[PDB]
């Protein structure tokens, strides 16, 4: 019972996504019953009779459980929910009201709710001559569309490593007594000079120097978390179109011995085929929670700052050398999803989704008014996880390779910070 | 559909002229697909391309463009090879609404075919006659 | 030749369709002919423009442009009288060089049609649809 | 043809090595082709580019670009992970005039794996030797 039907172990006691059931689930037989017993509200034969009567019918579908677990990948998008769904000449809820007015004593009203019928509809059909082709037409614009934004953020993380390597001159300024080379970054960076002439600590003179500093690197990661997760989005690549398709059926005897109802219902056979892009190492090692955390990173930039700190008389030597500690290791985390990224996941989910019919009332051959609304209930989802593609043309490696080695310098650098 | 042999019959004043054009791949930044007669020289082989496109924030509208290159081999040209003279230039778009239906593009398409049939363009193109 | 009212048969996916097309006259400023075929409003009507050209100071080279006007009618507007919604465009055109032949010229005049005919531009134009 | 697996035989001074190449895409930016071994970390992997070119108004001749890369992998480098040490770099070209023909270019293809197996380039290749 320690492994549940979507969770894997490990090596190191890692729960991981069990991938061989993930993939392909198993086919659970359905006994159970939906809704069997119907009821009738109304009048026939010239006498109230209210009574239950069970229908046609019959009990065959395949289903599997839903699942909703953590993402296999650091900072990614959710797992696709495979189930496997068998139709069965799906039944939608009869819910009409009629009224006929015939003869001088043959009058009767009586409403039919929630009755259940079998057509027939195509079980399996295939549209990749459509879609695939568009597919790989969407790539060559993408680097016309989004290229923009791609190339402006990568010329605003550079910006960040640069100011990263002058700061720590000023900071191991004081650790071995050159206070030279401080006041020669500090007049490059305010446009006149009004700086503090009067003898105070050794280290109080850090603070002024770097007043200017401390404002344009909270801006940088501020707005850097916000595009972050834009481009997260651009990875995963859907497209699909839907077209008009009429299914006829007949065959229907809800009013024993009174007459007969047929029509018409319109259907919308859609087609769509996603992709996933990320790591393809990247799914080997996870735990629920072993990270740094996303949600407090607004909060945390901020806390260092503001002018007020709680850790004055608490050694603010040991508090700054662990804050580019942290500032590493959470750059390390994310300079691990730029390596080598490559399709990893695959699936393709047909559906059929329902649109607004219109239903022709007759009783025997005569026209009568029939005024009727019918909803759905179960639809088609069968989620085909696969990894292949017909014509697979894809290349981001080179395209992010300049983004990997900028924090690999960084991560570098602050190891020269150690006590 | 695939790119595939295209067999053609029924083609020049003749009409027992044929023709074959072998998929030659598609030029994936453009997008456009190209197809060729099998010759000796590409730079002499016929040369069919055609294209389609999908509205942008540029445009609202479909695009087909088909394009067709017939060169004009010059067999001696005092040299032991043969040599480029005149480039016959066929080209042919398709405009298109995002409601567009089925049926009117069907229509276009034959009825363009059956222009190329009708005795008006013949002199038009053969001849080089304007509609008198 | 003259203008004339051109009959058009096997038109359309079904091949039944049949079209008429009466003469519309020439604009003598652009010096472009005009065809369309007999409706109610002039603005619904099908057009059809064929050109020729001659090679000037400009260019060295004749062109033959051709363009097909569609619109698409809306009967019920739930106004009075119907309204253009869609409008097809069909262009082609045509480029040749001074010393250009006869055959060349007819040899792209019939395999043009024969694409159109072709099952590959079926599916590019009707289904718009890409070379795969 | 489309991209496949390419098996190969006969590979090193041995002749027993045999590679395997995955397709690898296309990037459709530079317009590249990419093949690879499968491997276990995509740096080790070998890869394969091919690449085709058309002349433009810069250049009006067809290249043909092949290159080759072979990292060296260092399995234990004191580090839990291996790392890449040396790249090995083969690089091959080609130019082609819009008149080349089919033959011209079927020779150069064949006598330059000639030369590859030639007992003059082994020594040139895996011994570095010059001429002597």
């Amino acid at each position: 019972p320690k492994l549940p039907r979507g969770l894997r172990f490990g090596a190191d006691n890692e729960i991981l996504n069990d991938f061989q059931e993930l993939w392909f689930p198993d086919l659970f037989i359905e006994s159970s019953d939906t809704h069997p017993w119907y009821t009738l509200k109304g009048r026939v034969l010239n006498a109230h009779l209210d009574d239950r009567l069970p229908n046609v019918g019959g009990r065959q579908v395949r289903r599997t459980p839903h699942r909703v677990t953590v993402p296999i990948a650091s900072s990614g998008l959710r797992p696709v929910t495979t189930v496997q769904y068998d139709p069965a000449a799906l039944s939608f809820l009869l819910n009409a009201r009629v009224d006929w007015d015939f003869g001088n004593g043959d009058s009767a009203n009586l409403v039919i709710n929630d009755f259940l019928f079998r057509t027939f509809a195509p079980k399996e059909f295939d549209f990749s001559n459509s879609l695939v082709p568009r597919y790989t037409q969407a790539f060559s614009a993408f680097n016309a569309k989004y290229g923009t934004m791609i190339g402006e953020g990568l010329e605003t993380i550079k910006y960040l490593g640069l100011l990263l390597r002058r700061l720590r001159e000023g900071y191991r300024a004081v650790k071995r007594g050159d206070l030279r080379a401080l006041r020669r970054v500090i007049q490059s960076y305010h446009n006149g000079k009004w700086k503090p002439a009067t003898a105070g600590n050794l280290w109080l003179e850090f603070r002024y120097g770097l007043m200017p500093l401390f404002y344009d690197i909270r801006d940088v990661m501020l707005d850097w978390q916000n595009r972050h997760d834009k481009i997260q989005r651009l990875l995963r690549f859907s497209v699909g179109h839907g077209e008009d398709y009429v299914v006829e059926f007949d065959n229907l005897y809800p009013a024993v011995a009174y007459f007969k109802l047929k029509g018409e219902i319109t259907l919308e056979r859609r087609h769509r085929h996603g992709i996933s892009y990320a790591n393809r190492e990247g799914y080997a090692v996870f735990d629920n929670g072993s990270l740094r955390p996303v949600s407090d990173w607004k909060e945390l930039a901020t806390a260092f700052i503001n002018p007020h700190e709680v850790a004055w008389e608490l050694t603010p030597y040991s508090f700054v050398v662990d804050w580019f500690l942290n500032v590493g290791d959470i750059l390390a985390q994310q300079g691990q999803l730029y390596h080598n990224i490559d399709i990893v996941d695959g699936f393709d989910r047909r559906d059929i989704r329902l649109k607004s019919f219109t239903i022709k009332g007759e009783r025997n051959g005569r026209p009568v008014n029939v005024s009727a609304s019918l909803s759905a209930v179960d639809l088609f989802y069968s989620r085909l996880h696969t990894s292949n593609l017909p014509f697979a043309t894809l290349d981001l490696d080179t395209t992010f390779s300049s983004f990997k080695h900028v924090l690999d310098s960084i991560f570098l650098l602050t190891q020269r910070v150690k006590r | 559909a695939k790119l595939e042999t295209v067999t053609l019959g029924n083609i020049g004043k003749d009409g027992k002229q044929t023709l074959v054009l072998n998929p030659r791949g598609v030029n994936p930044t453009n997008g456009v697909a190209s197809l060729s007669q099998a010759g000796a020289v590409p730079a002499l082989e016929k040369r069919v391309t055609v294209s389609v496109s999908q509205p942008s924030r540029n445009r609202k509208n479909y695009k087909v463009q088909v394009k067709i290159q017939n060169p004009t081999a010059c067999t001696a040209n005092g040299s032991c090879d043969p040599s480029v003279t005149r480039q016959a230039y066929a080209d042919v778009t398709f405009s298109f609404t995002q409601y567009s239906t089925d049926e009117e593009r069907a229509f276009v398409r034959t009825e363009l075919a059956a222009l190329l049939a009708s005795p008006l363009l013949i002199d038009a193109i053969d001849q080089l006659n304007p509609a008198y």
